[PDB]
């Protein structure tokens, strides 16, 4: 089924670094998984921000950024701020369709 | 600016057929290299992504749906078509529409709909 | 038909443009693309001016001469003016023949030799960015879109801003 | 996926399907786009007197203007830039011949003036005015415009001593004739004399000629022949005539000048233009370098080339097309 | 014209990681650009940080770093301190003149 | 030590000329690689950059105020003179003359001077 | 020895079959052929100055007097004096004209193998390096079927590129 | 072997090791593989008469032949391209000197024809045939075989007024003379007049001469002079001659037309070759498109120039191999 | 008006190259390197001699001549011996004007075409050491200090032993 | 500013250029800008004649032909060679009044020769009275006549025939100069002639010449009436002069040696310097370095062509490309 597995939540200080990890079942992810990662903000549309792992949507600020840690996809954000605080999923692509993942919840201490 | 729209009915009865149009503005289908995505909140759970159309008439769509999901589009007047038989309450839903850019070294869905919330009852 | 920009520079020219003297033709994912450049045909056209100034108009005024015909015969007068007038048709003519024949030889070569530069212009240009064949053509990478034609024939193409992505073409 | 990074930018040349032929230094066969002709091998046919005062011939030949004949009589005191002779022209007057016939028309031509005025030269002791039955003008007897025929008194013929001064700050032609009888009795009745002898003299020249009696075939009725000769009077000098029979005594002085005055032989009528070519054939364009019409011009005329053509390339070679 | 535009403002705690950037509207930010970063504390002179993208200006700590990230220019203060609260502002050379951003406004909570 | 100090009228009619003068210690005019710099503040919004005098003689200016603006050096007394034409309310900023120092790999904005405020109104 | 030259380094008197050739060692050893494509070109434009010189001749039957045996006045100093003024131009025509063209052969036939430098070093467009003396460092190993293919211009530097990059770069 | 990847390819050009020199628009000392030869400095030396009428000169002038002298009256009629004169001519005959020699002898040139006529002039009442003691012809005496000698008949001279009425459409020249006598004694036993007025016309010109009586030095034992006057009749003139002694008269009149005959003075042989150039020096190749054997020429020439040599480069570049290495 | 490397034959011409006439002139870790070159200057002036010294002192002799100017008028011998001399002066006249015009052409022609060798002579001369941005400058990579520079000017510039530096700075 | 590496080069290879180039013109355009251009024609001129080649004879008021005939003002140009004759515009005659037929023939042949080296022979003058003298022309305050000629006068109011004669010899040319004189009146001939009318036939073994006198009255120049015909005759060596006449005779005191050369005759107002060149022109010596020159058609030597253009430039550099802003 090739399922996709997150970190449940994380909790920062506001200025602190985040990295984000995205799992999945069937092993290492490349750079033909094509990892995207979007942000629910809980009054706000969803907004993309990383595609292909390293080709970054135009319009977000220069604190994200997507990268492979090890065998992995990964999202690092480098000091955070109180309007980060929403929820991040992650996206892969096993070369028929997207399999979506659990989320992880970033919180921070507003 | 770019912009989609969902429009939906809502309220259904089980064992029916969903009809979800996709409007968007500012970006036309003739255009290489665009697809639209897909996918559905269950208010409260994580999202799954199902299906999604390219601009060639190339489609890809989740394995688990293949038979009770057809997604069409309409390249004239912008508009998208998403059918999904045989309805159920795990079918009960926010529904959500996004764009995807095909550029050279993955996939983006940059720009997100509003969304439609579906209830099956 | 075939497309594929075929000639320029080698094999035959073109004969749709009317506009100016040398020109540019481009095929891409766009489509395919013409204009003339203004700057080559400039020098070409103003040393064919300089040509037909310096001829054209040019006359010294002639008054008073001797009779060049005569319908009586005499001696050695009449045979003198006779030759005289001769010998300076003759001169005159071989003057006329050398002048023609090196004016075109001069700008056949000029013509072929100020758009020999203007094709080396470019490939100065293109110092790694593009290869060369056999009839004149480029294989310019990156994606070369209406703004790398325009970037290139006004001059403002930068080659290390795509330098890295140029290479990968040369590397396979 | 990738997109080709894929273009041509393959810069051509113009080029025309329709290219004349040009020769080069070591080709003949060398096509060009564009090519102008050098030479001018065309004429319009006539003379235009835009640029220059044209005076027409009428069958006039200039020698006869200058000595006035009764058929140009229309020509007194007239200047121009360019002399037509008429092939046509002929003489209507008394038969006559000048030595060295070549430079007497010349400097005259090239002067380009008969303004003659008369002098007052003092022939007294002769009966002047001589009249000839063969140059009638419209009525009567006559003999010259420009001319005295000395002829003689009742028995007596006195030597002739005129001296008459130049002082004018121009140079003076003068134009004086020998008449030459056929028998010895029309010398004594013309004359009175068996003998003649002409002397005219300058202060840098002198000029000594005696009359030849004898038989010439008959001209218009008249079988004697009269030599014409002309003399150049320097400013300041004095012209002598000394003189016992045979004088054709000048009736005054012709003024010669220098400048761009010419003369040429032509049948193409008179016409309007605006150019500076004066051809026998006729005026042709002198924007073209060269030209092979003929090799008489005038003014600002291009040279004469023996080439029929010569074509020098306006543009660059073609190479023609890639077609199909 | 060549605009500059940079982030209107940063926050930070002390001795967390901000990255700044400078864009230029005429296209692709190149060395050839000389990114020059300034930055301008209440109280104090302005005191230049980096010169030429690449070299930095000597008598300032280790924290402030520039380099080149993408297609802007960039400036980078790793671990920073309470003495940071200060504006910041960036230059780019257009072969004819400079022209300076709007700046940024990095704060760190002090209090 | 490098220091630069700033001197100006203050206070300025419309339409009139400004005059600053840059006066600075420790270094010299005559050394390869120096150059001085007038960067202006209009007090709330951002930096403008006017002009700058390399050690060669060579100027570079703002192209927007190119026929207003006048900047020239004396080595001697080590000194930088700017010359504003036709003043107005925008021209109301804070003035600073600026070390700029030309080395290998571009230009370092090291030492700036403390500043002038230039205050231009009709009342 | 061995290590030939070309262009740079002087010419060789081994071939006579045409004007411009080749040279070029590889595993069967020595090769030595010429092209008619250049060759023919550099001849027809010389034959192309010998056609307008060789056998054109200007009619001349009656002409002035040139030489005096007694001494006369204005008529003998003037015949004299037109006669040297033609000759003296004449002498100059004909050492101009030989000039031009000694100095139009020789930039051509220069040029125009230049010509034939440039249209086989753009065939092998990164096949091949320079040397600097007019000889092309070919790599991607082959034997004397490669050498008709220059001549005839079919070299697809294509299907070659595998061993083309790898003796070069690394 | 040489199985490492490396090839060479080199190219390059021929060469010769004997290479000439040749002038460019700047420096001279180049080397030219091959070069051809412009200027045409040698000659065969001798003039043959393939595409041309050459007629020698054997010791005979142009006017000599004119005028029929006895030991050049194999020169009856006689049509020519091209009257080569020799060096060793000279004249044997009645001496004679005419006014403006390089004229005359000029259109007589370009004529090519002696085609004499005999015309019956009807001759008055006086003696003709008249006969000199220098010209000698199978030792009998003679005169000039184209002119006539007219003397008194008895004691008298009926001065002529014959004239010839030209009918014909070809040109016409007519050659006559003048006696000039020695003494007054001579003349009035000869012509019968102490005086004496030769006067020729036309009805477009006119030629007028007296006799003079003087003194001359003495060749061929004989001190009287003759002068020798042309008169050219156009068609439809006519010439009319008056005299009252000392006249020389013509039997008839030589055909002149328009030709591209003229004369030459050279020494060179005749043979047979085939070549479109006659030279005094001899017949040269017109083959060269210049040449400097000598200034007369004719026909089909290259023209004179004073270069000794020049040399055009038919070749190009000669490099040296300089040895094997 | 400051050393940034200013370009060479097909933009700007020196003005401190006073002793020579193609020189060279690098910037490396030392700086400076305006100084003259040989064998090119000295080719390029052999051309120009050789034009002078044909052209200067090459005079004919003409002792006695008809007279030129006249006093009195006459008739046809005075105005053959005007126009005998006017058609001697026109013919010499353009004989004059062809042959500097033309002396002048090949002139500048073979000293562009002079330094065109030059600078392609110093392109084959390092194979893939270095590239030209397009002004008639190389980018030499690699540790060059004065004798690297100098070497290139005197002939021994192998390509080998600098390859590994030549490729790292280069397209890997 | 100045960004480079320890590692990067440049090699910038260019040429010269100078701040004022010449303005010169080529085939194609006419305004190309060369280093320096060199003048190819002579537009300056001394100002004076320098004989350092050549031997110059000044003219002094005295044409040519007056010093062949002998003027009494112009004795000093006895038997003088000479390489150039140079005429003075201020030349005028003071003897007795002449004039010539084809004057330019007898003037051109003489300066061709350049040798006026006269020698005196006797000839055998039976029944005459030589040295004749007029009024018009004095040498010394006296009455003489021109040097090289002599008039002849009856005895006792006779004049016989003249059947003198002298030959040939020697292995160049000789060359006669001898008139006829024309009274002004039939009174004048019969009392300086002792007869009516009058003959001059003179001859040699290839031509003969003729003359009749011609009276009558002539304008007066220096109180005379009268005029001087002089013919020149050329006897070739082995060859006889015959002179047979009844009056009207000047005779000839002899020879005038001729021959071939550079020596040339020319009109200008120059004067006579030192200096070391060989151009000689009206205007002056000019330099002959140049290969063309616009100074004057006329000219002697080995000069340069005659153009008439002004002025001629010739490249001896390349192409010049300064300033670029600095
Ligand atoms: C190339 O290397 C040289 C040698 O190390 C460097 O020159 C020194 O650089 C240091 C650091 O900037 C200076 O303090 C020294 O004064 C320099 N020494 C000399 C003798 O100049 C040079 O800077 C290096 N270049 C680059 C671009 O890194
Ligand atoms: C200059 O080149 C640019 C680059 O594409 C092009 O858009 C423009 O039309 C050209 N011309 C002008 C006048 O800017
Ligand atoms: C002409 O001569 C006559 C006769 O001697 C004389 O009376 C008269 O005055 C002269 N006229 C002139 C104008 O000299
Ligand atoms: C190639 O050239 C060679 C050498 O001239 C020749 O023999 C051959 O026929 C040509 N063609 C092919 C297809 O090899
Ligand atoms: C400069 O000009 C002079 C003018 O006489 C010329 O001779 C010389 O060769 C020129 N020098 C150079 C270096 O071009």
């Amino acid at each position: 089924q090739a399922v996709v597995t997150q970190e449940s939540a994380l909790t920062t200080s506001p200025g602190g670094t985040v990295i984000l990890t995205c799992r999945s079942s069937t092993g290492a992810v490349t750079t033909s998984n094509y990892a995207n990662w979007v942000q629910k903000k809980p009054d706000h549309l969803f907004t993309g921000l990383i595609g292909g792992t390293s080709n970054r949507v135009s319009g977000v600020p220069v604190r994200f950024s997507g990268s492979l840690i090890g065998d992995k996809a990964a999202l690092t954000i480098t000091g955070a701020q109180t309007e980060d605080d929403a929820m991040y999923f992650c996206a892969l692509w096993f070369s028929t369709h997207y399999v979506f993942g659990g989320g992880t919840k970033v919180t921070v201490l507003s | 600016q770019v912009t989609l729209k969902e429009s939906g009915p809502g309220i259904l009865q089980p064992s029916q057929t969903l009809s979800l149009t996709c409007s968007f503005s500012g970006f036309s289908l003739s255009t290489f290299g665009m697809g639209v995505g897909w996918i559905r909140q269950p208010s409260g759970k994580g999202l799954e992504w199902l299906a999604h159309i390219w601009w060639d008439n190339d489609e890809y769509c989740n394995p688990a749906l293949k038979s009770r999901l057809t997604i069409s589009k309409d390249t004239s007047k912008n508009h998208i078509f998403l059918k999904i038989a045989n309805v159920d309450t795990a079918d009960t839903a926010t529904y959500y529409c996004a764009r995807i850019f095909a550029n050279y070294g993955g996939d983006a869905m940059d720009y997100w709909g509003q969304g439609t919330s579906v209830t099956v009852s | 038909g075939i497309f594929g920009a075929i000639a320029g520079f080698i094999e035959n020219g073109w004969e749709g443009m009317v506009d100016g003297w040398y020109g540019f033709r481009h095929q891409n994912s766009e489509g395919r693309g013409q204009a003339a450049d203004l700057k080559s045909t400039q020098a070409a056209i103003d040393c064919i001016n300089g040509k037909l100034n310096r001829l054209i108009g040019k006359t010294n005024e002639k008054f008073h001469q001797i009779e060049k015909e005569f319908s009586e015969v005499e001696g050695r007068i009449q045979d003198l003016e006779k030759y005289v007038e001769d010998t300076k048709i003759d001169l005159w003519s071989y003057n006329a023949e050398l002048l023609v024949a090196l004016e075109n030889q001069h700008t056949i070569d000029l013509t072929d030799s100020e758009m020999n530069k203007l094709f080396e212009k470019t490939k100065k240009q293109l110092r790694e960015n593009a290869e060369d064949m056999g009839n004149g053509c480029f294989k310019i990478y990156h994606k070369c879109d209406n703004a790398c034609i325009g970037s290139i024939r006004n001059g403002t193409y930068d080659h290390d801003v795509y330098r890295d992505e140029a290479l990968n073409n040369r590397f396979q | 996926g990738n997109d080709n990074s894929t273009a041509t930018l393959c810069l051509g040349h113009h080029a025309v399907p329709n290219g004349t032929i040009v020769k080069t230094i070591c080709n003949d066969q060398i096509e060009v786009t564009n090519a102008t002709e050098l030479v001018q091998n065309s004429s319009i046919g006539e003379i235009c007197d835009s640029p220059h005062q044209i005076l027409d011939g009428e069958n006039c030949t200039l020698i006869d203007a200058l000595l006035g004949d009764p058929q140009c009589d229309g020509f007194q005191n007239k200047k121009w830039d360019l002399f037509v002779e008429r092939s046509k022209a002929y003489s209507n007057c008394y038969p006559y011949d000048v030595p060295d016939y070549a430079s007497l028309r010349s400097l005259v031509a090239s002067s380009g003036t008969l303004e003659f005025n008369n002098e007052s030269f003092n022939w007294t002791g002769v009966t002047q005015n001589g009249t000839s039955s063969a140059c009638i003008r419209r009525s009567n007897n006559s003999f010259f415009s420009r001319l005295n025929w000395l002829t003689q008194l009742n028995f007596k013929y006195p030597a002739l001593n005129v001296t008459m001064p130049n002082n004018e700050q121009f140079d003076k032609l003068y134009i004086w004739g020998v008449h030459h009888p056929v028998t010895d009795k029309d010398q004594i009745f013309l004359y009175a004399q068996s003998s003649g002898r002409i002397t005219v003299s300058t202060k840098r020249s002198q000029q000594a000629v005696i009359p030849n009696i004898g038989y010439r075939p008959r001209i218009r009725n008249i079988p004697s022949r009269i030599s014409i000769y002309w003399t150049i009077v320097k400013p300041g000098d004095i012209l002598l005539i000394n003189s016992t029979g045979n004088l054709i005594a000048p009736r005054g002085y012709f003024k010669i000048r220098s400048g761009k005055s010419s003369i040429m032989r032509s049948d193409a009528p008179i016409g309007k233009c605006n150019s500076e070519c004066i051809t026998p054939n006729g005026s042709i364009p002198n924007d073209k370098p060269f030209q092979n019409v003929n090799r008489i011009t005038y003014g600002a005329c291009p040279r004469y080339v023996k080439q029929s053509t010569l074509k020098l390339a306006t543009g660059m070679r073609n190479v023609p097309e890639k077609q199909t």
